[PDB]
């Protein structure tokens, strides 16, 4: 039970839970959830409507400057409506403390853009619209990064192929490089490594 | 219901589109020089206006609205010679082979659907 | 003869009471994967009486030497094919055209008990081998007679407006015609019963050779000479 | 000579410049077994010798065959 | 040219096919008593209305709906496509 | 009707040639676990992959055809394949009905179940 | 001694060797096909069978972890050898 | 084989192309177009591997072969053909190379080609001379190609005969020639032009028209005679050449035979020559007008004017004030119809 196990550290889980409870005091209009896992990090939700109001808060002090925005970590789950689910990790420096403060967006919600508020979102900005959908508030420019130039898809909407319909190669006559439908060889053998019989019945959905 | 990205209704968003189509239809050939196309100038004027017929089924406002979102966006990749010429021939696939919408051809092909 | 007799007897039973009478007694086993969905579509009987003058027939599948051959018409042997298998029906067949196995098309397949159950793509014809109606088509829009449906799918729409049932897969159910106007034609007839009443299959060792991929199997081949020796 | 190169070394002496070994093969020669190559032929991508990939595992659905028979 | 085949589809259950399922149930031995030649197939099927195709010469098929039509209504359309 | 055919990258032969497979996947026969019965998942009809002309491998068609999708209710997948203007085909689900089961139902001289050494 | 095709190009150790018809043999032709001179086949059978008195044996391939998993071979049947699972080599109970 | 998937590089085909030619100008070309199909394709080459190398794109993996060979051997070609169903034939040399006569590229060579495809069993040998073929005093390259048709026409008799006219590409001899004479300076002509005509035929149209010919069964000994989509006067035509090429332009008259001292003095280098007494009157024919050999369409294929293809083909004659200029500027050259 030690060896091998990682060390629970309760203490940590106590302050985080505590602190929780009171930034769900603070916050009661969009703040729900108040997760803490005995891996010392703590969970919370927000409406996408209340984006900007709570996140300008967090950088402000009551007992935590949520200061630098780590990351807007993004998921896609097909299965849900609201399929996206933006995350804000932090970090309140003067408390070593840290956070995840996460949401949910449809395909044609305006999901506020903390561009003003952290500025570090230029790009998160512009990669999470790209790789997705993700319309956000007001940004100067949502320019694509990182996909090409006549590019249409949007990798990471879990949709469509790994491979993409996209193969481009340089063409003679037309003296070109020149985008054309995959025709991989060999192609990517997928291996169902899911395993029939569940390892942990702590967890498991009911079957209700 | 759900609240809108721009435009509310069709008119606002339809206003929007021609807004493009100008700004596409000036701007061609100042592309037609910066990448020294040998397309015809009506030839890529026509194109503009085949990209904008593709979009034709469209009926939300925001799925208008968000095509000119991204169509403006491309419109910046042009007009600040980003891209290459290639990238403007992409729109044409002129390498590709025409596709025969005849079914019989379709029978002569392959296994196809 | 046996059919009028089986029937007088579920009728009989049916009279003996007891029965809840939504029981459908009478009932019987089909051995065939398509005379059910033909029957279905009620083309016909089926009967084989018709083998008389008529040039130039189809061959779908074709896989018995025994219902039909080329004696039908002694002038012309000219006889259109598209079974899979080249067992015993593609030789005797000219101008032969090459169709697909069951897996690879989609094609649907009626059970026994009425239920409906489409084919769904596998891994596709090895070659020239196409879609099996396609080629009907094909050649029915070359005859200067084209099939208003273009799709499989669209061919689906057709049987809703026909079938009605083979748009739909799992609904064994329906209506039910009850034996009493059943039975009363079955009474107009009537015919010698016979001797004698054999099962075709008789035994283990002869039922390992039925249909053109149960014949060229080899498998099956290694199985029956195992069975015998 | 005026065309040396890489893999002119035998697979032991290979091992030995590598320095993998403190001991040359000659104080330790190697198991010898009967079916390693002997005169080792070293890197040949250019001249008539020249490695060929190709299709393995003979055929697939073995088309069906013609009649021989008129008729 | 006046028949080849017909066919008709019946609801198992709705209200607008029931006199045309005590139809089938009584007279339906006579009328195909009738016809000896050209079949009358019918289907049990519980599509939204009660149906009745009816092919004529090269594969022409008349289609009359049966909805809300009494069985005697029914037999009254089906003199009419005697031929 | 909400479709976003255009909003998507995605060719538009390739949403006109095909309809999708909605479905709850099967339990294996070889193995016990009824485990991946649970949670639905949609797939796209296999296409023709002809061989490669060297080495022998697999040389696939169409690029999307590897594409799997878990979802926790059947109109959560049919409402995806709304949303994305793919045509689909529903299917049931197929628990394994219940079956009374004793000890002593193997024997008894009467009821003809008897078993026999053990 | 590698059995010979008609085009005379040597078969490989899994025949396999492509038709007269086969247009594909042109990738050969300036170049040489490569097949392997030492089939394992013959080398399964050229060993002498290994016999030991008494009755399940213990197989490791030779070299303690640098061969397969061990294993136990029965020689239940004294009327056939008992090749390995892995090894392909035979063994017998002799008496 | 047969072919499988959708028609693009890795898909196959059973095409099984030896390419003759292939080194030069059309090869390129016709290769590009078989390769893109995804049909493989033979490419027997004399000049050196460097050469080629560019080819190697247009290949996927196992698409493409490369085979050298000498001409003057025959068991060579016989190699080179064994595995080949279809045998395309672009060997040529407008300029005549001296170590090899010009009469072995259009007689011996072509005849030993389609006897040994014969032998083959080849499902369709095909030879490519040209319009202007029917026996003239002028141009002896031209009266050769007469003999190569027939000898080619005699010794494997189902060959197909193609007869492009003037085709025209980025790296044509032709086009390029009139492009060049700026350097030149001065603008000599055989009487000017106004006598003789030209109906030029674009390139890409010619491969793609070779492809869909080995495509179709129909044609066999179809002496197929290509031609362009317009019939331009030879003078007016320079007029366009230098009208894109927006150099300055000064015609003037040449008798014939004294323009052909001038070509014989360009002659003398084992360099290859801008000008040769080939060339003279190979320009000097006019391009026979014929309706009844089978059309270009018959192939699907549309004919593709010269002018919508010009301005790429001559861009780089043109000079910085030009060469960054717009197309339609230009006006298009006078039709004779
Ligand atoms: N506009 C045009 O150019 C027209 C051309 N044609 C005819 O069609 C053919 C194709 O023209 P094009 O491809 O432009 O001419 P090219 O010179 O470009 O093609 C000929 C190729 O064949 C090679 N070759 C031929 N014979 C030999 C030999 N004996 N030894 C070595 N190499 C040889 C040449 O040299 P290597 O491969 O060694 O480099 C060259 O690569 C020509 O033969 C021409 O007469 C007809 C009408 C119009």
């Amino acid at each position: 039970t030690r060896p091998t196990v990682r060390p629970r550290n309760d203490v940590a889980h106590k302050q985080l839970s505590a602190f929780g409870e009171y930034v769900a005091e603070i916050l009661p209009k969009y703040v729900q959830q108040v997760q803490v896992s005995c891996f010392n990090e703590l969970e919370v939700c927000i409406h996408p409507d209340g984006v900007i109001p709570v996140l300008t808060f967090l950088r402000d002090h009551t007992n935590a400057q949520f200061k630098s925005l780590v990351d807007l970590t993004a998921v896609d789950v097909p299965t849900r409506q609201n399929r996206f689910e933006i995350v804000y990790n932090l970090l309140s420096l003067r408390f070593n403390s840290r956070i995840r403060v996460k949401t949910y967006t449809d395909e044609l919600t305006p999901i506020e853009s903390a561009v003003s508020v952290f500025k570090a979102a230029n790009w998160y900005e512009r990669e999470i619209w790209d790789m997705f959908g993700v319309f956000f508030a007001n940004h100067p420019d949502l320019r694509r990064i990182l996909t090409d130039y006549g590019f249409e898809g949007h990798p990471f909407r879990k949709d469509f192929p790994l491979s993409g319909y996209v193969e481009l190669r340089y063409d003679d006559e037309v003296k070109r490089v020149v985008a054309e439908p995959v025709e991989l060889a060999q192609e990517f053998r997928k291996f169902d490594l899911n395993s029939p019989w569940e390892a942990f019945p702590v967890y498991r959905q009911p079957p209700e | 219901f759900v609240k809108p990205i721009f435009s509310r209704d069709m008119n606002e968003a339809k206003r929007r589109v021609r807004e493009l189509y100008r700004a596409w239809y000036r701007e061609v050939p100042n592309t037609v020089h910066q990448f020294q196309l040998d397309i015809t100038v009506k030839m890529g004027r026509d194109k503009v206006r085949e990209m904008f017929m593709k979009n034709a089924h469209v009926t939300d406002p925001r799925v208008v609205d968000l095509l000119v979102i991204k169509g403006k966006i491309e419109l910046e990749e042009t007009i600040k010679v980003w891209k290459q010429r290639t990238h403007v021939m992409r729109f044409f696939h002129e390498t590709e082979a025409p596709r025969p919408k005849d079914f019989l051809s379709k029978f002569y092909v392959g296994h196809d659907p | 003869a046996i059919l009028a007799a089986v029937s007088s007897i579920a009728q009989k039973i049916r009279m003996t009471s007891g029965v809840t009478g939504d029981w459908k007694v009478m009932n019987i086993l089909h051995r065939i994967a398509s005379q059910v969905a033909a029957l279905d579509l009620g083309y016909k009987p089926g009967v084989e009486a018709i083998r008389k003058n008529p040039p130039k027939v189809l061959f779908l599948l074709g896989a018995d030497g025994g219902c039909i051959t080329r004696q039908d018409l002694p002038k012309d042997c000219f006889i259109i094919y598209q079974g899979h298998h080249g067992d015993v029906g593609a030789p005797i067949a000219d101008v032969i055209l090459p169709g697909a196995a069951y897996t690879e098309k989609s094609a649907t397949y009626v059970n026994t008990e009425g239920r409906a159950q489409q084919t769904k793509v596998a891994v596709t014809p090895p070659g020239l081998a196409r879609e099996d109606w396609k080629i009907i088509r094909a050649l029915s829009e070359i005859a200067g007679m084209t099939l208003p449906y273009d799709t499989l799918d669209q061919v689906r729409n057709r049987l809703e407006e026909v079938s009605p049932n083979l748009v739909r897969y799992d609904d064994i159910e329906g209506a039910n015609y009850f034996q009493q106007a059943n039975e009363l034609s079955k009474l107009v007839n009537q015919q010698l019963l016979a001797d004698p009443l054999v099962p075709p299959q008789l035994t283990i060792k002869d039922f390992y050779m039925t249909d053109s991929i149960s014949r060229a199997s080899q498998t099956m081949a290694k199985c029956v000479k195992a069975v015998t020796e | 000579f005026w065309d040396v190169d890489g893999s002119m070394v035998p697979p032991e002496w290979h091992r030995w410049l590598h320095s993998m070994t403190d001991d040359p093969p000659t104080t330790k020669p190697l198991t010898a077994r009967k079916f390693i190559w002997t005169n080792h032929k070293f890197n040949v991508t250019g001249t008539p010798e020249q490695y060929v990939p190709y299709s393995t595992t003979r055929k697939k659905i073995q088309e069906w065959i013609p009649p021989s028979t008129p008729y | 040219l006046g028949l080849r085949e017909i066919r008709i589809h019946l609801c198992q259950r709705s209200p607008g096919s029931q006199g045309v399922r005590d139809f089938i149930e009584k007279r339906y031995v006579e009328l195909k008593k009738a016809n000896p030649d050209l079949p009358i197939l019918i289907r049990e099927c519980s599509d939204v209305q009660p149906k009745l195709w009816a092919r004529y010469a090269f594969g022409q098929e008349t289609n009359v709906p049966l909805n809300n039509f009494s069985a005697d209504q029914v037999t009254r359309a089906l003199e009419n496509v005697l031929s | 009707k909400l479709d976003i055919t255009t909003l998507t990258g995605v060719p538009e032969e390739h949403i006109k040639t095909r309809k999708v497979r909605i479905f709850v996947p099967a339990r294996n026969n070889m193995q016990s676990g009824v485990n991946n019965t649970k949670k639905w998942k949609m797939e796209f009809d296999t296409r023709e992959r002809w061989e490669n002309p060297l080495m022998g491998w697999a040389s696939t068609a169409d690029p999307l055809s590897n594409m799997v999708l878990t979802f926790s209710t059947k109109e959560d997948a049919v409402s995806f394949a709304e949303k994305n203007g793919w045509s689909y085909d529903i299917e049931e689900r197929k628990v394994p009905k219940p079956k009374s089961k004793s000890y002593g139902a193997n024997f008894s001289w009467n009821k003809r179940t008897r078993v026999s050494t053990k | 001694g590698v059995r010979v095709s008609p085009t005379g190009e040597k078969v490989t150790h899994t025949g396999q060797v492509y038709d007269d018809k086969d247009y594909r043999r042109i990738r050969f032709v300036g170049r040489q096909k490569e097949v392997n001179e030492n089939f394992a086949i013959d080398l399964i059978a050229e060993q002498p069978v290994s016999e030991v008195e008494t009755r399940v044996i213990a197989c490791d391939g030779g070299g303690g972890a640098l061969g397969h998993p061990k294993v136990y071979i029965n020689l239940d049947k004294e009327t056939k050898t008992g090749t390995c699972g892995y090894c392909g080599l035979q063994f017998r109970q002799h008496h | 084989l047969m072919p499988h998937g959708k028609g693009g590089r890795s898909s196959v085909s059973g095409i099984v192309a030896t390419v003759f030619g292939a080194t030069g100008f059309l090869g390129r070309y016709v290769v590009n177009h078989l390769g893109r199909m995804g049909s493989q394709v033979i490419i027997p080459y004399r000049c050196d591997k460097y050469d080629i190398m560019h080819l190697r794109p247009m290949g996927d993996l196992g698409q493409l072969l490369f085979l050298e060979w000498d001409a003057r051997d025959k068991d060579s070609i016989r190699r080179v053909v064994q595995h080949s169903n279809v045998v395309i034939n672009l060997i040529g040399r407008d300029w005549e190379t001296k170590n090899f006569d010009f009469e072995d590229v259009f007689v011996k060579i072509p005849q030993a080609i389609a006897q040994l495809s014969k032998e083959a069993g080849v499902e369709k040998f095909i030879h490519v001379s040209h319009l202007n073929a029917n026996i003239k005093s002028s141009s002896r390259y031209l009266r050769n190609k007469a003999v190569g048709e027939k000898v080619v026409r005699d010794a494997f008799p189902e060959a197909i005969i193609v007869k492009p006219s003037d085709i025209f590409g980025r790296e044509d001899r032709f086009l390029n020639s009139f492009a060049s004479m700026h350097r030149f300076g001065p603008i000599p002509l055989g009487s000017l032009g106004w006598k003789t005509v030209k109906q030029p035929v674009y390139v890409v149209d010619v491969s793609k028209g070779i492809v869909n010919a080995v495509k179709d069964p129909d044609a066999n000994g179809k002496s197929f005679a290509f031609v362009g989509p317009s019939r331009y006067l030879l003078f007016h035509l320079v007029k366009y050449i230098f009208a894109v090429a927006h150099r300055l332009f000064l015609p003037f008259p040449l008798p014939l035979f004294a323009y052909r001292w001038v070509a014989r003095v360009f002659e003398i280098s084992p360099f290859e020559p801008w000008i040769t007494r080939d060339k003279v009157e190979r320009m000097h024919i006019t391009d026979m007008k014929l309706p009844h050999l089978p059309g270009l369409e018959d192939l699907g294929i549309q004919a593709t004017p010269l002018e919508l293809k010009a301005i790429e083909v001559l861009r780089r004659h043109r000079t910085y004030r030009w060469l960054s200029a717009e197309i339609e500027d230009v006006k298009p050259a006078k039709t004779v119809n």
